[PDB]
Parts: C-alpha cells; sequence; structure tokens
RNA sequence: AUGUAUUAAGGAGAGUAUAACUUAAUUUAUGUUUAUGAUAGAGGUUAUCAACAUAUGAACUCUUAGAGAAAUUACUUAAUAAACGAAGUGAAUUGAAAUAUCUUAUUAACUUCAGGAAAAGAAAUCAAACGAGAUUCUAUGAUUAGUGUGAACGAAAAUAGAGCAGCCUAUUAAAAUAAGUAAAAUGGCUUUAAAGCUGUUUGAAUAUUGUGGGGAACCUUCCUCAAAGGCUAAAUAUAAUACAUGAGUUACAGAGAAAAGUACCGUGAGGGAAAGCUUUGAAAUAGUAGUUUU
RNA sequence: UCUUACUAUAGUCAGGACUAUAAAGGUCCGAACGGGUUAUCGUUGCAAAGAUAUCCGAAGAACUAUGGUAAGCGAGUGAA
RNA sequence: GACAUGAGUAACAAAAAAGAGUUUAAGGUACCUAAAAGGUAUCUUAGAGUCUCGCCUAAAGCUUAUGGCUACGUCAAGUAACGGCCUCUAAGUUUAUAAUCUGAAGAUUAUGACGAUGAGAAAACUUUGGUACCAACAUUUAAAAGUGAAAAUUGUGCAGGAAGGAUAAACCGUACCUAGAAUCUGAAACAAGUAAGCUAGUAGAGAAUACGAAGGCGUGAAUGAGAUAACAAUCAUAAAGGAACUCGGCAAACUAACUACCGUAACUUAGGGAUAAGGAGAGCUCAUUAGUCUCGAACGAGUAAAAAGGAAGAAGCAUGGAAUAUUGUUGUACGACUGUUUAAUUAAAACAAAGCACUUUGCAAAAAGACGAUAAGUCUAAGUAUUGAGUGUGAUUUCUGCCCGAUGCCGGCUGGUUAACGAAUUUUC
RNA sequence: CUUGGCCGUUAAAUGCGGUCUUGCAUGAAUGAUGUAACGAUACAACAGCUGUCUCUAUGAUUGACUCAGUGAAAUUGGAAUAACUGUGCAGAUACAGUUUACCUCUAGUUAGACGAGAAGACCCUAUGCAGCUUUACUGUUACUAAUUAUUGAAUACGAUU
C-alpha cells in the first residue's frame, strides 16, 4: 500500500514537524511483511525481493496447500526455490508419529532447525543464530530484523529426564541480541533460524547529498550554526562552543552517557545489561 | 443568459450590486415566421416621431455635454 | 485585487466548479455518465382553455362605475361560510 | 515596503478563505458574523 | 442628555405604480362620526377630495433540513442577533517616584448555561443585656473601625429613600427536617486571626428539661439563631419604540453617520469618509482701473 | 492568494558533445526557463527594486502550476 | 479647508518612424446669395479608409486561461469539432455519528460525509499482480517515405515509482481584453510580472543567429514642429604609444562558433587535467564518379538530383564574406566537489554536503526523541542496534599526541547527611 | 614591535612567491597537514589586447535650447536678498565702517545661503524599553527522591542494640 501524505515530511496529527530532518524523498510503497508466521506446512520461496522499508530483503514464499503469498524476512544465503516451514502453531503429525515420542530435542532439531524456518525458541538448540527473535508468547518478531543482524541463544530454564533429554521447565529463554545484551525472551517466542540477509548493508557509500535526499533525508543544521535564540550553542563571535557542554535543541544531554530510558521503567527481562562504552575510541 | 451591469444602487451613491440577469430563447419553429419591416421615419407620425426625435436629441446631447465635462474639458 | 473582487460572485466569472442554477427545478436526476434523464412527473404543463366564443375581456367599459359589495350588519361580508352554504342550498343543492 | 502579493489570485480560495460558509460553520466565524452585523454591515463575507 | 410609558429575536438578497412594498409588490369588508367634524356638487388613473375603530386576501430567496463557494442545489407547511444575567477561567499597562508582597483587580477578556429580565431571598442573620426582623437598588454612616513596611485597600450595625409578601395546602405542585455532612489537620482562596469557599487525609451530636451553629485568636456563661431540603411578585440591568423637557447642538456643530457603517482602503480580522438650504459674502489670493512714486 | 518547509495531483527542460550503456552521470557547451556576478544608468526613477550589457546553473539537492497543512504566552518555517 | 510660491518651470525620450492623398457625421467661420435654402472653401470634435515607408515576428501575431469597475441579443444531449453540473477518489477538512481523553472551549481514533490540480462507457453516427504495472529514461510500432502526438510493446537504472469507483436529451459557462498601444497584478492609460496551444518561408544541429508571409503596430494631442550650443546618456572610429590610468586592467578591446582535422605539458584520487596549449581548413567556378536517383536505349547521357571530390581554377584589400558563441597562461590562500543564504546594499572563506566519530534507543503494551492549557494520542514506524534520535567534524592521501585535577555526565558502600513521617519531650489561655 | 631577515619577481616591492624562525597572541575531528579536480571567492605575475592613460578629436541618436498644446514637485517667518575688514550665541546679503553697483530677464555653473530631505549618524541623559547571556536577584517547570490514600497477605535475613 502507498506511503503518503505529510508524515512521509516529518509532521504529525498537528501538522507540525516533530521527526526532523525527514521529507522530499522517492515515492515509495510499504511491503506487508508478516512477523507472525502463525500458518503451518510447507512454503516456497518464490524470489528475493528489494524493500525501500527496510534495510534486509524479503522473500516472496507461497503456501503449497493453500496458494496464498506472502512475505518474509529474507535469510543471508536464502535463494528462489528453497522451502520454509514454521513451527510456531505445531509440531505436524508426520513429525510426530514417526518419533514415536511426544518431543525428540534430538532428532527434532535435526529435522525442523533449517535456514529460513521459524521456530518456538524452545525447540532452538543453544548457540544457534536467529534473526526474528520475539518477545512475547503471542507477539510478533521485534528483535534483530535489520539486516545483517542475529541473536544468540545462551541459556534455557531446563533439565534432564533421565536419559539425557532436557526438558523445559520454566517459561522463558535466554537470548544474545544484536547490541550485546543478554535478556530473558518467552518459552514461546518468536524466531527464525538463519542470519538477516544483506550483510554488506552498513558498508556501503551514498557518495553525494542527493542520494540522501532521494532517501528522504534533509539537511541537519548544526547547534553552533545557529543563534543563541535557536540553540543552546548558538551565539558567540566566529566558531565558538560557549564553553557549554554538548546539549539537544531542548537541553538533552548529547554526551557523556545520558540514559533517556525513563529511570521508573525497570527492565525485568535483562539478565546482562550492555556495556557501555563511556566515551572511548574504539579504533 | 444575459447578465446585468454592476451598478450602484442610486446610480451615483449607494452600494454596489448586480441587477437580476434576462434570459432569452431562440425556438426552431416548424413553420417560418417572418417579421415586417420597420416604418419609414416618415410613416412614423402615429407615434409622434418628429417631437420624440427633437427630444431624443436634446438628450443626446445632454450626455454628450456631461461626456466632455467628465473628461475634465469644457466646449470653447 | 480591488473593488471588483468584493462583488458577488457570478457563474460568468469563473470556472472550475462553480455551479449555481436559476431556479428554474429538477426536472429529472443525474446519472454516473454525466448525463440527465427527464423525469416527466416533474414536469410542469399549462393548462390553457380554449378560448374561441369568449366574449370577456381584460378591460370594463368606463360607463359602468366601478362599485363595492354591500354587506349590512356582517362584518365577514364576503368570508360568511353562512351566505355560502344558503346560497348553495337555494342556488344547486345535487351538488 | 508593499508587494503585489494578490498576483495570480484565485476568487476559488477566496471563497474557501473568506466566505461565508467558511464563518457560520465555525466557532470563531461566527463571531466574526455577530460583530459585522452589530456594527452594520451589508458584506459579511468576500 | 435625562425622565416617563410600552414592548422582549435581528439582518440581508432580489423584485416592484419612485409617498404607497413582496411576482396579489395601491386586496376585500364592518361600525361610528362627518365642520356644531376630527385634532345636496366634480372627481376610479384627470384616481386614491376621509378620518377613527374592528376585521380581512397576499406576503418571494438567504441566514434557517442535508450538501455547498449564503441568497444555489435539493427538499419541505424545516425557522431566534446584539446588549444585559449567573457561574467557571482570569491578565497586563499603571501606582508604589526602581521593584518582587501589594496595587491595578473577584477588573478587561474568554467559555458554558439561561430569561425577558436574570440573580438573590423569608435567618444555623445581626445586635448587646435594650432590641431589630427575607432579598434587591440608591445615599449616608466612611479619605471610619480595620488591614498593609509602604503606596494604598476598605466593612458592618444603624439611618433615609425606591419597593414591600409571605410561605411548605410553597397558587403548581418540592421535605417523612437532611452524615462522609458539621468540624479538624494540611495545601490554597477570601480575609482582620473569625465567618465563608476548597484539593488531600480523617471525622460529630439530637432541641430552651440547654442538642447543634454564631456572637472576629481561644475557653466559659449567657444571648441569639436552627446548616447539611425547597417555592416566591415588585423596586434592578440591557435593547428597541413612542412621547415630554432643555440659559443642549444648528452643518469642520450635533453622532461616525441631515442619503452611512454607504463610498473608499485592506487578502483578512478590521479601518472608515466627504456631502444641508433659495439667504449673507470676511480674509488670503489673482487680473485691472484711479491718485501718486519709481 | 506574498514568503519558508512539507504534502497530494500534474506539467516543463531547443540542439549538440563526452562517458561503460539505446537507456546507469548532483557530466560538458549552450537556448527556453531559472538565478542575480560585475559595471553603467536611474534615485520627486518607466519601476517604493526597473533598464542595458556582462555573468552563473540549465536531467537536477532542478524548475513550474492548482489545491492542502503548519504562525504569534510556549515560537510557525528555516541547506541558519 | 481654501489659495499662493517654486512655474507656465520639470515632464509627456521602451532607440519602431513616419510621409502624402481620400472620406462620413455634427457644429463654428468667410464668400456666393439676400426667396429661405443650397453651394464653395476652411476650422473644431468624433471616426473610417487608400498608396508608401518602417517596427515586432518561438511576438508587439492567432486561439484560449487565471483574472476583469471593459460591455450585456454570448444560442450545444453526446463524439467527430466541449467544459461544468453528475459518478469516483488523493492531499486534507468536518458545529455528522460512536467510543475515548479533557479546567470550559475542545482534542483523539474509527466510520460516514465532503473535497481535483487526477480518473470516468459508447459515437459519422452513439446512448489476476511480470499471467503484472502505466513513475522516470530508452527502444519499437498506424507499412510508399519522412516528421510530430496518442496508446501500446520491449528493455534499462536504482531513488523501486496514487486512490477509488467502475464501463430523446434539464441546468450553468460561451461577449470582449491577454499586455508595444485603451481592459489582468504592480495605488495608474506604469519600459515590471502572469498559464496553455498554434506560432509562413529561407537558412542551420537547433526554439541559436539574420531576414520576415500573414497579422498587428508605429499609444486617448498622454503631444506636435523646429534647431542640432555647452553638458549628460547610449554608441561609432582613431595617428604614434600600449596600463604610463587606477585602490585595483573598473570599463572597453583582443579572442570567439564549426570540422567526425592535426597536435596537446606539469601533475593526478588514474576518472582527469583537455575543447589544455598551439596549428589547419572554410565561400564561388571546375576536372573526376563505386553505388543510389533520373533520361534514353549491357551501354550512353545527366547535378534543371542528393552526395563525394582534388596539390584544379577565377576575382577582390579581404572568401569563420554580414549576424550569433568575450582572451590564453602561471603561482598562492580559503573551501574538496554540484549545491544553499541576509525577497529589496554583504553570494562569500558563511550554511549544507558525502565521509568520519561520539552519546543515546531491547520495542512486555510508552524504544528513545518530538508534539499534546494535558491527556488520550500522533509522527517516529506497519521501523527493531547494519533501527531511529541527538552532537561535533566536514571527500580522499598522510595523521589525530599529553592531562580525568576543575566542570558535566555515568557507576558505586549493609556509609554520612537526611524533608516528610516519627520513639522520646514541652508550653499559653 | 614591523616595511622581521634572506632569496626570486620590478629600472624602483610596505605586494606576491620560496625559505629561516625567539609563535606579543600556531596546533591536532572549535580538527593538523599536502596534492588532483572544481570556483562570477581573494591576492600576485606574464603574453595579447585595447581611448584606462599620454591627450583628446570627429561623427550618430535621444534629451538639453526655441515655437505650439497640456501641465507637477520637494520648498517657502517676511524680504527693497552686493564686496571687504571688524564686531557679535564665538564663521554675517541684513550690525559698524568704507567701498562698489542703471532697471529687468535668458542659458550655463554650483562657492555660499552653517542649501533641502531623512529626528538620518555619533556621544551622553532617563531610578524609559526590547531581545540575548550567566556561578545576578526572585520564581515557574522538565526531571529526580520519599510518602498518606487507592492497598491486602506470607517468609526470611540484615542492621539498630
Ligand atoms: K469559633
Ligand atoms: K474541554
Ligand atoms: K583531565
Ligand atoms: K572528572
Ligand atoms: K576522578
Ligand atoms: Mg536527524
Ligand atoms: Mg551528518
Ligand atoms: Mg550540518
Ligand atoms: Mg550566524
Ligand atoms: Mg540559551
Ligand atoms: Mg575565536
Ligand atoms: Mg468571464
Ligand atoms: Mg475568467
Ligand atoms: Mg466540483
Ligand atoms: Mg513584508
Ligand atoms: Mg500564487
Ligand atoms: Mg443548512
Ligand atoms: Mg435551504
Ligand atoms: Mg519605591
Ligand atoms: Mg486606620
Ligand atoms: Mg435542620
Ligand atoms: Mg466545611
Ligand atoms: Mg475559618
Ligand atoms: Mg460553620
Ligand atoms: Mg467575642
Ligand atoms: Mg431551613
Ligand atoms: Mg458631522
Ligand atoms: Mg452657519
Ligand atoms: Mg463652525
Ligand atoms: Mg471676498
Ligand atoms: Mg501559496
Ligand atoms: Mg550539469
Ligand atoms: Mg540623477
Ligand atoms: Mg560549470
Ligand atoms: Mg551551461
Ligand atoms: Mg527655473
Ligand atoms: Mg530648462
Ligand atoms: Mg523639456
Ligand atoms: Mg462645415
Ligand atoms: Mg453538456
Ligand atoms: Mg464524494
Ligand atoms: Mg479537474
Ligand atoms: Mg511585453
Ligand atoms: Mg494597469
Ligand atoms: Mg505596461
Ligand atoms: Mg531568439
Ligand atoms: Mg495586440
Ligand atoms: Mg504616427
Ligand atoms: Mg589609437
Ligand atoms: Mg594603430
Ligand atoms: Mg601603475
Ligand atoms: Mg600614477
Ligand atoms: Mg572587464
Ligand atoms: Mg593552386
Ligand atoms: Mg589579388
Ligand atoms: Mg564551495
Ligand atoms: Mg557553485
Ligand atoms: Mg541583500
Ligand atoms: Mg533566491
Ligand atoms: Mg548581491
Ligand atoms: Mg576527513
Ligand atoms: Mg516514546
Ligand atoms: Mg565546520
Ligand atoms: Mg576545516
Ligand atoms: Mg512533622
Ligand atoms: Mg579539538
Ligand atoms: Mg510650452
Ligand atoms: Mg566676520
Ligand atoms: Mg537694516
Ligand atoms: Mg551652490
Ligand atoms: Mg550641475
Amino acid at each position: 500500500f502507498p506511503k503518503k501524505g505529510q508524515s512521509k515530511g516529518g509532521r504529525n496529527h498537528s501538522g507540525r514537524v516533530t521527526v526532523r530532518h525527514r521529507g522530499g524523498g522517492h515515492k515509495r510503497r510499504i511491503r506487508m511483511v508478516d512477523f507472525e508466521r502463525w500458518i503451518p506446512g510447507p512454503h516456497t520461496v518464490l524470489r528475493i525481493e528489494y524493500d525501500p522499508g527496510r534495510s534486509a530483503h524479503i522473500a516472496l514464499v507461497k503456501e503449497e496447500a493453500t496458494g496464498r503469498k506472502s512475505y518474509i524476512v529474507a535469510a543471508d544465503g536464502m535463494r528462489a526455490g528453497d522451502v520454509v516451514q514454521s513451527y510456531r502453531s505445531g509440531l505436524p503429525q508426520d513429525l510426530l508419529d514417526s518419533m514415536g515420542g511426544v518431543v525428540d530435542p534430538g532428532i527434532l532439531a535435526a529435522r525442523t532447525c533449517w535456514r529460513g524456518n521459524c521456530l518456538p525458541v524452545s525447540m532452538i538448540p543453544v548457540g544457534t543464530q536467529i534473526y526474528c527473535v520475539g518477545s512475547r508468547p503471542d507477539g510478533k518478531a521485534v528483535f534483530c530484523r535489520s539486516a545483517g543482524t542475529y541473536a544468540t541463544i545462551i541459556s534455557k530454564e531446563e533439565e534432564t529426564r533421565e536419559d539425557g533429554t532436557k526438558v523445559m521447565t520454566g517459561k522463558f529463554v535466554n537470548v544474545r541480541l544484536q547490541s550485546g545484551e543478554i535478556r530473558r525472551v518467552s518459552k514461546d517466542a518468536c524466531a527464525t533460524v538463519g542470519i538477516a540477509s544483506n550483510i554488506m548493508h552498513h558498508y556501503r557509500q551514498l557518495g553525494k547529498a542527493g542520494r540522501s535526499r532521494w532517501l528522504n533525508i534533509r539537511p541537519t543544521v548544526r547547534g553552533l550554526a545557529m543563534n543563541a535564540n535557536d540553540h543552546p550553542h548558538g551565539g558567540g563571535r566566529g566558531k565558538s562552543k560557549g564553553n557549554r557542554h554538548p546539549v539537544s535543541p531542548w537541553g538533552t544531554p548529547a554526551k557523556g552517557g545520558y540514559k533517556t530510558r525513563r529511570k521508573s521503567n525497570v527492565n525485568k527481562w535483562v539478565v546482562t545489561p550492555r556495556v557501555r562504552n563511556m566515551g572511548v575510541r574504539r579504533n | 443568459v444575459n447578465q446585468r451591469m454592476h451598478e450602484q444602487r442610486h446610480g451615483d451613491v449607494g452600494n454596489w450590486r448586480r441587477p437580476k440577469s434576462q434570459k432569452m430563447m431562440i425556438a426552431e419553429l416548424a413553420k417560418p415566421f417572418v417579421w415586417p419591416k420597420p416604418p419609414a421615419e416618415d410613416a412614423r407620425e402615429a407615434f409622434d416621431y418628429a417631437m420624440w426625435k427633437k427630444q431624443k436629441t436634446a438628450q443626446e446631447q445632454d450626455t454628450k455635454f456631461q461626456g466632455i465635462r467628465a473628461q475634465g474639458e469644457v466646449v470653447p | 485585487g480591488l473593488k471588483y473582487r468584493k462583488l458577488r460572485l457570478t457563474t460568468k466569472d469563473v470556472n472550475k466548479g462553480f455551479y449555481k442554477g436559476n431556479r428554474t427545478g429538477s426536472m429529472g436526476t443525474h446519472t454516473s455518465y454525466g448525463t440527465y434523464k427527464i423525469d416527466y412527473t416533474k414536469v410542469r404543463t399549462y393548462v390553457c382553455p380554449d378560448l374561441t366564443g369568449f366574449k370577456l375581456t381584460p378591460f370594463v367599459s368606463k360607463t359602468i362605475r366601478p362599485v363595492h359589495d354591500q354587506f349590512p350588519g356582517d362584518k365577514l361580508g364576503p368570508k360568511n361560510p353562512a351566505t355560502y352554504l344558503a346560497r348553495w342550498k337555494s342556488e344547486n343543492g345535487l351538488d | 515596503g508593499p508587494r503585489p502579493t494578490m498576483s495570480g489570485a484565485t476568487r476559488l480560495v477566496q471563497k474557501r478563505r473568506h466566505g461565508f460558509l467558511s464563518r457560520v460553520k465555525t466557532k470563531n466565524g461566527q463571531k466574526t458574523l455577530k460583530r459585522r452585523l452589530a456594527k452594520g454591515r451589508l458584506r459579511l463575507s468576500a
């Protein structure tokens, strides 16, 4: 469906600029991507498409049982003709009767955990790479959806079942996100095996100013270039910072490690918080 | 439809308004109809055309004299 | 932008969808194709009788001087429903 | 100095911006009409 | 300008006998008095040569069904401005010779709701040892008591006048006499510290056989009234109309408007003229004439 | 209805040249168009921002048209 | 308010331009004539036209818009040879409905309604998603050829390119003006400004440059006729010299365009520099002709065919003949670059910019940031750490050192301090 | 300080370029430094070219001038409105003295009328303003912290002692 209106220019329902440096880009359409993947059965990949709304690539899959077509985030290496399947609604009877038992983590992971398959995080073994990690049991994928991103399964709340078979006891699983944060994720959370496509996205270069304008990005004016009435950094004869600690146009510290997360909003899913670089030079 | 010129309510005084428009209709007849020709100025005496022509001339001169004055001029 | 703009807008002054009728009356309905279907139940006809042999004219000779009607002792002289009914029984009782 | 701001002006914008309906259908427009009506204006809009 | 009386929704567009007003744009009738009125003819367009009173036909479009670029569309026996009122919200200029408290100011303004008025109202009121007896408007009390560092702000009792009306069985249809109320702490408003209003947290009693509120910190006695339920005209405010009065105006006055919110200016909100008559003809100014000088 | 930005719907850019392309370039010369470098004139001007020459961009971060949105306690828009 | 002065002065100069005849109406004079009338001539006012000359010309022309203080006899079922109204929707709007939020006003989400600058059957008679789509660019296609559109076909590049509905003739518009000659905006009869189509021909690559067929114009006396001083403006030419001028080569001049021509340095991010520099050629006549075309009958002839062509020739001071395209080179600073800015005194070294770096954002109901008398909520975003926001620097080569004391920020004790609260206390009447 | 020293460029160098530096008061993303390419940026030099100049002259059109027609404006206390020296609210057409000049216009010109216009420009004053800044004074918020209330229970540990 088309992406049009004053929202493309950074305006909200009042008509005022709420997101700066937006507008004038190329005419786009939004692609309806399926981040839930509830329908079971095999799905045949028809092609990998470019999507201007996201950095990663999308795959047009077709349901062999129904014929309905859908869009999903393509994995690194996924090409046309491949067959993906979602085991979120449950395991198929063909996989259950064969193994006989209700669940066999051994052969299960060897028959379902393939690139582009959507499985509950509980069913994915430790150390596996995933790129559509969900948070809630019945929620969509929210983490590591961007290009070249992937999460790692660190641990699972489980115990052994008298024959070296691990069985889930708790309600959550631990995953390492792209930012390096090891947090807690539901047991029935969404997860797609593989890595998000377009791994070389962050190596591109636009080359000229006009290319950034085509992508709906408008010029960014520095605070030093403004007047005292317009910015805390404005004013001064010549180039002058004014002995003013870096801040946003509204007083928010722009450097030094000031966290903008609300203090009352404590994250109860975090096991190991992110590592703060603390302003040190990485290279 | 024939529109009428915008005018002031009292000619040279009052608010500006516009009279109602005039509507003319031309019907295509099944049988032709021809109008008589207007009488000649010599035969219009039943209407007192002689007196009417003198009065008309005087009115034309009066509007012409006013036009010369409206141009900011006078007759030498 | 001066005195003329302050006059009332008319259809002969502008284009681009400014339609304003002249109270002629709706004689039908519009279609989705841009045409008009006339509804002859809305079309009006003029009932003119036959004037052959009619001796009345819009003028009366000035030898007959004008005279108004008299209704002594009757406030609602010409609008009296009783006089209309009483005059009906004597003249026409059937209908 | 003054500028020719009425160059290329259209009468469809005059009716939309200053027309009668633009005022009877709004809260602030009703005040305008009632103010001009109290003063005795003949031209209440446009 | 004031006063008196009456009244209680206002405008526009276009058209038309250019005193006559709505496509019927000069409708049709009744009664009385008619020169001792009222305050023995001529005359239907060469008209309305009759005033008063009572009736009566007609009375378009928009504001004002819906929609829309008001006076259009499309339908149909579709229809209510301002000012004044009450509550809510609530400045700044200014003064203090600066300036914060204060003052300006329970002001202007805005919003909501309501009627011809609205609001208020028949004491949980004031007084002081005697007594008054609802509300509203005006004056005095009063540049007072009092408050405030100051600048300034500022009552009540009582008195006089305008009006006067008491009730619950309210002359329109309501109470089984009022509990999260009175009151307290705290944060504010008001304010003299009382009383009154109020967010938060708490929280009474049962009648002069002295129960409850008030009497300006507060306690006590006494006096006084009886909250947590209600009704009520008049005097008051505003607008329109008419009339009365004038050491009020008489045309650069009066009003903004003697044809006006028109013309004209402005995108718009908005701003906003000039202009009387048949009388009189000052000064300045211009061209000449007479006398005189150059 | 000016103007700044954004938004929707549309329109315009002679001809030639180079470049890997028939078409892939904020490429080149240069009209329309859009700018306003320099000089003179004008300064009760033709003009409360004009004239002449000269100069710059001219397939782009381009130009243009009809509508729409955002402005006045807090500041709308701003390649500032 | 009236009336003076400057002053009967300035101005009536877009470097298009006028000259001589003719004629209509009304009126004013003189004469003829005194019976008025009429005639002849002339002047004033308001017009018309002929011959000549010039100007504009991808306009100052024609047809139409926006618009209109110009004027009202402007005539349509539809197509050819037409728009509106009407149907459908975009951006948005909404004193409509419901729910929700909210000191009142109001705001939000959904739905509905409204809303073109878009889409709407047929007619010289008519009533699924590349099996795709109709953004840009390129290509191909109504078969005699060429050219310009329409629509379609195919393809290319990344910046990845609407919505919705469908599929016997009412009402409204129709006149004139389009800005160099009487009408739009600029206070106005203003040397400015404004949308679309057409816009002869010659000549060219061309909408460049020059001429200009038609048309219009050479302003409403808002002017006309003379004269041709100083001086001003706008131009033209110039002996010898050639920047001696001047703050400064300001201004002016030189140069210039074209060719499938020759040749072209340092340096370089290997692309450039470069159209470097510097040279050659050009018009007219003509020998000559492989094919094409034409005529005659393989062959012959022919440029009253397009082209090719040479060390050919003629004339002149001169053949890029007139007009059109405004120098070359060198060393630095600043900024990489194309761009943007004080509308109307500063266009730049300032702003932006690709790139680079730092901080922040885990999205479990609110990601952060921004907005919200203040919320619901909106943008962010139908995005997810290679995302978004903020801050500084400003391509690339070579590099980015020392100091965490001060300030800011972040983290951290079973710590100190610690308002409210509160164990323990105390007082007036 | 200062036209710093030296070299090149000029007949002549406070310029420009190169170079050395003890740099009042360079400096590393308020980035340091060097090239290619780009520039209506700023500076300097060479060649060519020229009325820029030596040093102007002639020519053309439009104005300027005259006749006819139409017909403004800023300005103006009133004017019979000379020169010099002196005087004087301190720079005289107007006062003192002396001198000079028949009356009146036209075209040129701008020395003066402290010429006109703009409270234009500067400085100062006001217990006059506006915007901006901050470790000015006094305040409001974003935000942070504790807690009554909405709001009821269990267990353990630690610290007070
Ligand atoms: K008390
Ligand atoms: K509200
Ligand atoms: K340090
Ligand atoms: K520190
Ligand atoms: K430290
Ligand atoms: Mg940004
Ligand atoms: Mg950036
Ligand atoms: Mg920037
Ligand atoms: Mg600045
Ligand atoms: Mg600041
Ligand atoms: Mg500095
Ligand atoms: Mg018209
Ligand atoms: Mg029009
Ligand atoms: Mg329409
Ligand atoms: Mg302005
Ligand atoms: Mg416009
Ligand atoms: Mg309505
Ligand atoms: Mg209606
Ligand atoms: Mg004081
Ligand atoms: Mg006192
Ligand atoms: Mg009681
Ligand atoms: Mg209380
Ligand atoms: Mg109290
Ligand atoms: Mg009490
Ligand atoms: Mg007491
Ligand atoms: Mg009671
Ligand atoms: Mg008056
Ligand atoms: Mg008088
Ligand atoms: Mg007088
Ligand atoms: Mg006199
Ligand atoms: Mg606009
Ligand atoms: Mg280019
Ligand atoms: Mg001059
Ligand atoms: Mg260039
Ligand atoms: Mg160019
Ligand atoms: Mg003179
Ligand atoms: Mg003169
Ligand atoms: Mg002259
Ligand atoms: Mg004659
Ligand atoms: Mg039609
Ligand atoms: Mg609709
Ligand atoms: Mg349209
Ligand atoms: Mg023109
Ligand atoms: Mg004009
Ligand atoms: Mg003009
Ligand atoms: Mg041309
Ligand atoms: Mg013309
Ligand atoms: Mg002429
Ligand atoms: Mg010479
Ligand atoms: Mg020579
Ligand atoms: Mg020199
Ligand atoms: Mg010299
Ligand atoms: Mg030059
Ligand atoms: Mg030879
Ligand atoms: Mg020779
Ligand atoms: Mg630059
Ligand atoms: Mg540039
Ligand atoms: Mg400027
Ligand atoms: Mg500009
Ligand atoms: Mg400039
Ligand atoms: Mg860099
Ligand atoms: Mg958020
Ligand atoms: Mg910078
Ligand atoms: Mg830099
Ligand atoms: Mg306490
Ligand atoms: Mg630094
Ligand atoms: Mg003259
Ligand atoms: Mg002297
Ligand atoms: Mg004297
Ligand atoms: Mg002088
Ligand atoms: Mg002079």
